[PDB]
């Protein structure tokens, strides 16, 4: 039931680990998001995200966040955390794809914060969202 | 600015892949992580070690009296099963089965076909379950004992009184209140002679060791002033010193302690006390001769590791680490023409009090 | 599909971290890394061991001829160092120690935890070299033997003729060139029954094993049809596969081998493989119960790891290693030519008598 | 007569068992020879008078004041105590079995009358002497503040040793940094006479344990 | 014994042979 490392992922999250302990914490982050793109598994992206969220960087936060969601549908939180991260970066409507998302699995789900976020980029992308949301409205 | 070792964990993790593929039999890699922790715990020095969760549970049981059973230790006799001991004072015990019970059946099968160790644990269980049991004595029909499983407290000292004015405490092991128990003991000890104390034999031989503060305390009771034993280790917490209360219930009574081959680490450090102090006369064999104070560190797991955090030293400032106590008298075990080392122990106990007079 | 189990992962580094910062003396992280390569390959399997350079190179090239050794062949199967075989015509096996027996220390030095590798290395030394080994014979109180360790020299095989027509074939080690001497002294004994005989007793007992090939050899002197062992393992190169020659010296003579507790590998494979091709009786205690083969995997720099790769089978599903061979008649040895020193070899000869006036003619 | 050994770092045993004219100075002979074998004052000298038919009374005075510097040692003509004690202090446990006859004991009587040492072992023989408090040799004898019964001790061989942590492989190094001793075979070279003797193992013991608790 | 020892091979050798 549990996988099995390859030598690879084995040598890289175990030397990340090393690094991160040793407060070196780059190489752990560097490490842990290549093998987020590589494993693809769920718990390598959860903790390359958190690692990522905790150093506080954003172009690696966004990679890990959306490798996580993708390969960790059934979390939801997993989903909101994606959405949230892509939202820093500027893009809203696969925000709120993520949002509907989660909405199928009944749990904690974030809007206002992420329509403060969007009502700052250009007009159109937020009349566009904003349609979106009432439709959606409309099928709840 | 310490490089993390890349070389040596590629190699590592080349190892682990070999391993994991050319084994015959599927073994995933949780379990060659684990043994890979195992073996990098004990591979230090004998003494370190990993504790899984059945180990740490037993090794908690161990330094602390409390465990659950059903108030009676026993054995086995050539293959068969009599009663020991059945332990005072303990609601699981009040059933007071008769010495030297032969249980025929336990929880369903006989006591044939499985060891001692085997039957203990088929006794022993979770407090509070009620057990059935199937005895049959000197022949007679079977009959059905019902025990009920508590946790019961063991004693680990046992006092006894040998001759008018002279005592005897033997300190099978070393547990969080085994120091309690001896100060308890002094006192009730001082009662059985109306409260005046010529001599005592104190009894460590074939002592595995225990709790160092339980050790402490003991000293402590039999001591008045002075440091007991300081711990030494890279650490900061690890660095400690000890004292020791100026009450002693002890009453500076003439002491004699017993050092056999089998006294380790816990009670190497009352036997150190008390002759680097000049406290107590040590007669016997070497003692084992081991010094470290490990420490029980708590995994994110139930499981915990075992590890030697620092070495102790006597007050002294000699570490007893690898050479070990050498007793003053230096009596070695023999016959005259039933406990010899004992009885020289009360010999010179006696002497030396005629000697001094009042 | 699955996921990897990074927990397991971050505990092992967190805890190789937390070992370092609180030990006392001051550990580097190569030695805890190379402590815990050690350590898993310990657990996982005893007879498992890492080769390092330095043994690398040992084992590449033997020492010397002088070392000589006490000759007992151990297993770590107990937790200690059990005594499978002590080798006939050997100092071992001319003092107290029988096979089955534990060894809890040696030259003073506990055993307890120490490899297999270690504790035979140390075994052996000079010519002549005194040594107390401590024996745990059967759980009973420990004790102390003295031994002469010297250089060993048995030789394999010894033919006698315990009755006219009736032989006896002992093999104290399948040592290289096994075969030939085993196919010459059928020749030979051939010979001084005028070319036929009633009985064989090939006495397999207290035999610590072999090479494979010398053991395939003698199964294959006795045997024309089937196979003697055949292998299996997880890697693509382990299983091999051995055959019997058509050709024979045995002559068809009816056969009992004799299996004793003290038996080996490749004493299991001839017994196993005689038995179960329905062409000898066996007729001893039952055997030990090992037969894992174990191969030095190299590794990446001058570096090597010895691992148990496969595991052996007789002809049919049995495996040797897992059960041992187990006799079709249990005689226990005891005392009662060579047929009236011991039981075994008195049952195993009227045996022989017996079948051979009852077959008819 | 004299005959000394040492049996312990710092426990002479001075046997006497007869005396005579020469033993008087013989005596201090071997007490100088013994200080010389191990330096400074003896941790204690067991004096074993046993078996001793006894001798001239003068050498036995003379022994006596080179034993202890001070008091009479008997009364009836009494004799006196000399300023100088080639004996320095040392713990002086002198041993009478009931071979003590005499002029041995006498050497005993003063002894166990001044407290200067301790009359271990079973009772002794026992014009007239007296020791000097009233207490005389031949109204009650001598009777030992401790008595010990000759017997024999055999110590027991064990089969199996007790490995120390020495043996145990991979040992952390000792604390201080001093040598660490192995589990090597152990055997007494001579057979001792503590361990042939159960008297004067006892006089031994109770020796150490008075140096170990009391000073000297 | 010699009836024991007999009784061995009475059934002992059976079984080798098998039916």
């Amino acid at each position: 039931k549990y996988g099995s490392f390859s030598e690879d992922s084995l040598y890289s999250l175990l030397v990340a680990e090393l690094a991160g302990q040793r407060n070196r914490f780059d190489i752990a982050l560097s490490n842990y998001v290549v093998q987020a793109q590589k494993t693809r598994d769920p718990g390598v992206s959860e903790r390359a995200f958190r690692i990522a969220e905790y150093l506080g960087a954003d172009q690696e936060a966004l990679d890990t966040s959306l490798l996580w969601a993708r390969s960790a549908p059934d979390n939801l939180d997993a989903q909101r955390a994606a959405a949230i991260q892509l939202a820093r970066a500027g893009r809203y409507e696969e925000s709120m794809v993520y949002m509907e998302k989660v909405l199928n699995g009944q749990g904690d789900t974030h809007f206002d914060f992420l329509a403060l976020s969007a009502a700052e980029t250009d007009p159109d992308t937020r009349a566009g969202l904003l349609q979106s949301f009432d439709h959606l409205l409309k099928k709840y | 600015s310490a490089p993390l070792p890349l070389d040596e964990l590629r190699t590592f993790a080349e190892v682990l892949d070999r391993v994991k593929a050319a084994y015959v039999e599927p073994v995933d890699d949780k379990t060659l992580l684990e043994n890979a922790i195992k073996g990098m715990l004990s591979n230090l020095d004998p003494h370190s070690a990993y504790l899984g969760p059945e180990d740490f549970a037993e090794l908690q049981e161990s330094t602390s009296g409390e465990f659950g059973g059903l108030g009676i230790e026993v054995g086995s006799e050539d293959g068969f099963i009599k009663v020991v001991s059945p332990i005072d004072d303990t609601p699981a015990a009040r059933a007071g089965i008769q010495p030297g019970d032969l249980i025929v059946q336990i929880d369903g099968k006989p006591t044939k076909g499985q060891s001692m160790t085997e039957a203990v644990d088929s006794m022993r269980g979770k407090a509070g379950s009620p057990i059935t049991l199937t005895i049959v004595r000197d022949g007679g029909r079977p009959f059905d004992v019902e025990l009920k499983r508590a946790i019961i407290k063991v004693k680990s000292v046992k006092s006894q009184v040998l001759e008018p004015g002279y005592a005897y405490l033997r300190i099978t092991q070393f547990q969080v209140n085994t120091g309690e128990e001896v100060v308890k003991a002094l006192n009730q000890l001082r009662k059985d002679n109306k409260g005046r104390l010529k001599g005592l034999v104190l009894d460590l031989r074939n002592n595995p060791g225990g709790v160092l503060q339980s050790a402490v305390e003991v000293a402590d009771a039999f001591l008045t002033k002075g440091l007991i034993v300081y711990t030494k280790g890279r650490i900061a917490n690890s660095e400690l010193r000890f004292s020791a209360d100026p009450a002693d219930p002890s009453d500076k009574v003439p002491l004699v302690v017993l050092i056999n081959g089998g006294s380790a680490a816990a009670a190497e450090i009352v036997a150190g006390a008390l002759q680097d102090q000049k406290r107590a006369i040590l007669m016997g064999t070497d003692s084992f001769g081991k010094g470290s104070v490990q420490t029980v560190l708590p995994l994110n797991n139930d499981r915990a590791l075992k590890l030697t955090t620092a070495l102790y030293y006597t007050p002294n400032g000699r570490s007893i680490q690898a050479q070990g106590i050498v007793p003053d008298i230096e009596v070695g075990r023999a016959k005259v023409t039933s406990d010899y080392q004992l009885s020289q122990a009360l010999s010179l106990l006696k002497g030396l009090s005629v000697t001094r007079g009042n």
